[PDB]
């Protein structure tokens, strides 16, 4: 997934890296979503269905 | 009800003057107003590029 997000076939938008190099760990966007929700955590399963 | 977008093939984008030609043309070509639009902003941005 981190791979589908960071590239780009159209015109590139703006993208804030965090401080730690996992995965899907960056800001993208004018509107900066985060995408450190979609990393796997089986406690509560914040990325994944439920 | 139609808009309409540019196409992502290689090749003619790396061509330059016939990019510069159609940013040339674009602008009188179609319209993007404020009450219609017969363009996606990524066409616009690309012919505002161009």
């Amino acid at each position: 997934l981190n791979d589908y997000l960071l590239y780009m076939y159209n015109t590139r938008v703006q993208v804030n890296y965090g401080p730690t190099g996992e995965p899907l760990d960056f800001q993208i966007g004018r509107n900066q979503y985060d995408c450190n929700v979609f990393r796997a955590d089986f406690a509560t399963g914040t990325g994944y269905n439920g | 009800q139609i808009i309409l977008d540019l196409k992502i093939d290689p090749g003619e984008r790396m061509d330059p003057a016939v990019r510069m030609v159609a940013g040339v043309v674009g602008h009188l070509l179609f319209t993007a107003g404020g009450r219609f639009t017969n363009l996606t902003q990524n066409m616009a941005r690309q012919l505002d590029i161009a």
